[PDB]
């Protein structure tokens, strides 16, 4: 699915944007948008996806 | 492309020097995984070193591996590198360099492994004795006093294969390698064939055939 | 081809003298696999005796039985020796060699040879024929029989027309008195069958390597 | 000292169908280096399990092996007629390498009469100058049986016993009267009589001298 | 601190075509918060670098074959390989990545079983050139021989000798499935030349006594 592969990289590029960030407010901005993202694309592996990249981003940066 | 990971050949260092390994990645997006350091002792257990960020560079280390390591990137070049300094007989050891996953969290794709080994003695050539021989009756040839590894033994220039023995090297006390190699032949035999043990080590570039004999006990 | 084991050397030794066993192998690579030599008491459980390894560089053999026995090999002529001195009457037994393989202990057995440590002589076999009564032919299956009496030692085998007659056939185990062996063979056929047909039972005693072979006939009435 | 395995039981008397069990238990711990064989009667014994779990080539696959440490079993699942036999349990852990004792597998089935025959003396042996009286009694079971010899009605006898048979399982039996040549031509009438569970009645085989 | 991974068992003699299993024990739960648990099992094969085999307990990684099978939770976790092959064998440790920082266990290795086996002893003395330099090396070798427990013991002049002697194994033969044994002992000249009489002495599982190879020294 294309539109899936693209959901994907612009979930991709959100978390690599979350990642170097210093307000963890924006970090979660952004997850959350990407989360939003995820549940257009109705992917369950992507909102996984997302779910797991909310931990990590959560961890390192908070 | 095989998604692989290139890693430099073998060091060999004296205590208080500096060595630098790279790690180079090929095959994937590198900005989208860790790259993790795992350190393996001889006899011991796999450790876990380190890891480092693509995104921000950020290093992380164990409590145990703090001050003399450090961790470097080129992005550019898709390279990392990992620096020691003050070398100790302690850090003789081989290092991977392995992929780390952000949604699993597992080491997929592993290094090659790069050997790193610290000692103060000097290239010395080998020594070659006679185990001499006194209906199957056992000889060879005994290596002792060479440095570094590896030492390569052949029967008649490779033409005797069936039996023979050659036993992994030992680290003596003084800081030298030793090692047998035995063959058995069967006793008529012993005064009609003649067996030669040909010893080669590059690194000292010597090469020694010796003839073993049974013992003039007369 | 198949795996055989076949021992020789058995038979009646006096007590006090020495003993040489031999078994031949053949089927498979001799100079690659360990040799034992195992024997059994009459009537009892197995003893292991020692075994030898390709080259008879190490042999292994029963604390109890280290003194005596002396084990060897000859991969030249596939051949496996067993040499025993100074016997006594508790050697008495029977003898397998046997493989000891890399990955399977035991796998193959030889037929085994009888030793008897005794200080009496060889006799050879008295055979006499058993036929039916008059009043035994009124079934449609008739028994006759051979009656070994009289020999020593074991053992000695019997069959009936060179082994085409295997169904319907009892052997009885041989009971020993005043160090002579008496036992008796039956065999059961139908009554159509004889006296048209001959029946003979061949005895053979290798001890004192004697062969008979005796007609079974209707009694003389 | 030497390992000392012990076998039980040692006896086994089960009926067709059935299901059993062997235990041999080590004295100190042997790993999994425990082999069972089995031996039928007057042959060589044969390889029926090694490594205490698996299976030889050729064995059916009701006959299974388990146990660790100290403790090993033996089960067949199905007992067939043909498993009539002894069997062994070994180790080869440390030498020397020892046997258990064995045991026994006997079969049971339905009660059967004996069938009786009589033989006098042959010519020969009369002529060798002694005489065997022959009975023999074929087909029976079980084990347990009287036999008696008559002259003339009045009460050197030698019994033997067969081995189970493996296709039918009965037990016969020979029994053997030794005279000497005067004494068997002194006399007319011999019987054999047996008494067995299958009958109240002695079955009775009777042959005179005179008559043949 | 760091979660203690513990394997059972250390060696695991197993045979081609037969079932194996190996047994990872953690030293805390690994159960992660958000509700799964990070076990995974690796293989390494001599001279190469370790490849994933399973993660996340019991999934499979893409390539393996579907003999492995992976089980457990809480702290006790099991590895089992149906039917194993020649390609199996090797070296297999479990490692979690629930907390910070990962770490791996002992490791166990897969090795061929087969029959014991009694070592053949022979002993090699020093030669006439390594008199001449000032020391002198006696080999003591045990060839041959099943399981890898066997004890060496020098003797000179009957007195037991201790911290100058050092051994060397050989792998497992790959035609028939045993091993080889060096014990060498170092002497200086003097106290070589104190002594005359000089004992190897062996004791193995399969042997139902010790071996002894001995010499003395300037004889024949
Ligand atoms: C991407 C990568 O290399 C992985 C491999 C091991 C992973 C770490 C394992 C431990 C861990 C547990 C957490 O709950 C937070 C994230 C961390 C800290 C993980 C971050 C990502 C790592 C470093």
């Amino acid at each position: 699915d294309e539109k899936a592969k693209t959901a994907e990289t612009l979930i991709w590029q959100l978390f690599g944007k979350a990642m170097q960030q210093s307000d963890p407010n924006e970090a979660e901005k952004l997850l959350k948008k990407a989360e939003e993202l995820a549940k257009k694309a109705n992917d369950p592996r992507l909102e996984q996806v997302v779910r797991q990249h909310q931990v990590v981003v959560r961890f390192l940066v908070g | 492309g095989q998604i692989q990971l290139v890693q430099s050949g073998p060091e060999l260092k004296k205590p208080g020097e500096t060595v630098k390994i790279s790690c180079k990645a090929s095959g994937y997006a590198f900005t989208n995984y860790g790259v993790n350091w795992v350190k393996e002792a001889p006899g011991k257990e796999l450790k876990w070193m380190g890891w480092i960020n693509i995104y921000t560079g950020e290093p992380t280390y164990v409590d145990d591996f703090k001050g003399r390591f450090a961790f470097s990137l080129e992005t550019s070049a898709s390279t990392a590198y990992l620096e020691i300094n003050n070398l100790k007989n302690e850090d003789t050891a081989t290092y991977f360099c392995t992929r780390g996953d952000y949604v699993n969290w597992y080491f997929d794709v592993w290094g090659a492994g790069t050997t790193v080994t610290v000692s103060s003695a000097s290239t010395k050539g080998p020594s070659v004795f006679p185990l001499a021989p006194s209906g199957t009756a056992a000889l060879g040839c005994l290596v002792k006093d060479y440095f570094p590894e590896p030492v390569t033994v052949s029967w008649n220039s490779g033409a005797l294969t069936s039996g023979v023995h050659t036993f992994p090297a030992v680290l003596q006390s003084s800081g030298l390698y030793s090692l047998s190699s035995v063959v058995t032949v069967p006793s008529s035999s012993l005064g009609t064939q003649t067996y030669i043990c040909n010893v080669n080590h590059k690194p000292s570039n010597t090469k020694v055939d010796k003839k073993v004999e049974p013992k003039s006990c007369d | 081809g198949e795996v055989k084991l076949l021992e020789s050397g058995g038979g009646l030794v006096q007590p006090g003298r020495s003993l040489r066993l031999s078994c031949i192998a053949s089927g498979f690579d001799f100079s690659g696999y360990w040799m034992t030599w195992v024997r059994q008491a009459p009537g009892k459980g197995l003893e292991w005796i020692g075994d030898i390894n390709p080259d008879s560089s190490t042999i292994n053999s029963t604390p109890s039985l280290k003194d005596k026995v002396i084990i060897s090999r000859d991969n030249a002529k596939n051949t496996l020796f067993l040499q025993m001195s100074k016997v006594r009457s508790e050697d008495t037994a029977l003898y397998y060699c046997a493989q000891r393989g890399n990955y399977v202990p035991f796998p193959y057995w030889g037929q085994g040879t009888l030793v008897t440590v005794s200080a009496a002589k060889t006799t050879p076999p008295s055979v006499y024929p058993l036929a039916p009564g008059s009043a035994a032919q009124t079934n449609s299956m008739v028994t006759l029989g051979c009656l070994v009496k009289g020999y020593f030692p074991e053992p000695v085998t019997v069959t009936w027309n060179s082994g085409s007659l295997s169904s319907g056939v009892h052997t009885f185990p041989a009971v020993l008195q005043s160090d002579l062996y008496t036992l008796s063979s039956s065999v059961t056929v139908p009554s159509s069958t004889w006296p048209s047909e001959t029946v003979t039972c061949n005895v053979a005693h290798p001890a004192s390597s004697t062969k008979v072979d005796k007609k079974i006939v209707p009694r003389d009435c | 000292g030497s390992i000392v395995m012990t076998q039980t039981p040692k006896f086994l008397f089960v009926s067709a169908g059935d299901r059993v069990t062997i235990t041999c238990k080590a004295s100190q711990s042997v790993s999994n280096d425990v082999e069972w064989y089995q031996q039928k009667p007057g042959q060589s014994p044969k390889l029926m399990i090694y490594f205490a779990s698996k299976r030889y080539n050729g064995v059916p696959d009701r006959f299974t092996g388990s146990g660790f440490g100290t403790e090993f079993t033996f089960t067949i699942s199905t007992v067939q007629a043909e498993d009539l036999a002894v069997y062994f349990c070994q180790q080869d852990y440390s030498s020397p390498w020892t046997f258990g004792g064995g045991t026994k597998l006997e079969i049971k089935r339905a009660d059967a009469a004996p069938t009786v025959s009589i033989f006098p003396p042959s010519s020969e042996q009369l002529t060798s100058g002694g005489a065997s009286v022959v009975c023999f009694l074929n087909n029976f079971y079980p084990k347990d049986i009287n036999v008696k010899w008559k002259i003339d009605g009045s009460e050197g006898v030698l019994n033997s016993w067969t081995d189970q048979d493996s296709k039918d399982s009965t037990y016969s039996m020979s029994s053997t009267l030794t005279l000497t040549k005067d004494e068997y031509e002194r006399h007319n009438s011999y019987t054999c009589e047996a008494t067995h569970k299958t009958s109240t009645s002695p079955i009775v085989k009777s042959f005179n001298r005179g008559e043949c | 601190g760091d979660v203690v991974m513990t394997q059972i068992p250390l060696s695991l003699p197993v045979s081609l075509g037969e079932q194996a299993s190996i047994s990872c024990r953690s030293s805390q739960s690994l159960i992660h918060s958000n509700g799964n648990t990070y076990l995974h099992w690796y293989l390494q094969k001599p001279g190469q670098s370790p490849k994933l085999l399973m993660y996340k307990v019991s999934n499979r990684f893409y390539g393996v074959p579907d003999r492995f099978s992976g089980s457990g939770s809480g702290t006790d976790f099991t590895l089992k390989i149906s039917r194993v092959e020649a390609e199996d064998l090797g070296i297999y440790f479990c490692s979690q990545s629930s907390h910070v920082p990962p770490t791996f266990g002992g490791g166990t290795k897969l090795e061929i079983k087969r029959t014991v086996a009694a070592p053949s002893v022979f002993i090699f003395p020093p030669s006439d050139e390594q008199l001449k330099s000032g020391t002198a090396s006696v080999v003591c070798l045990l060839n041959n021989f099943y399981p890898r427990e066997a004890k060496v013991q020098w003797k000179v002049d009957n007195a037991l000798q201790s911290g100058n002697s050092q051994e060397s194994v050989t792998e497992q033969d790959s035609k028939d499935s045993t091993y080889s044994l060096s014990s060498t002992l170092t002497l200086s000249k003097a106290d070589y030349e104190k002594h005359k009489v000089y004992a190897c002495e062996v004791t193995h599982q399969g042997l139902s006594s010790p071996v002894t190879k001995s010499f003395n020294r300037g004889e024949c």
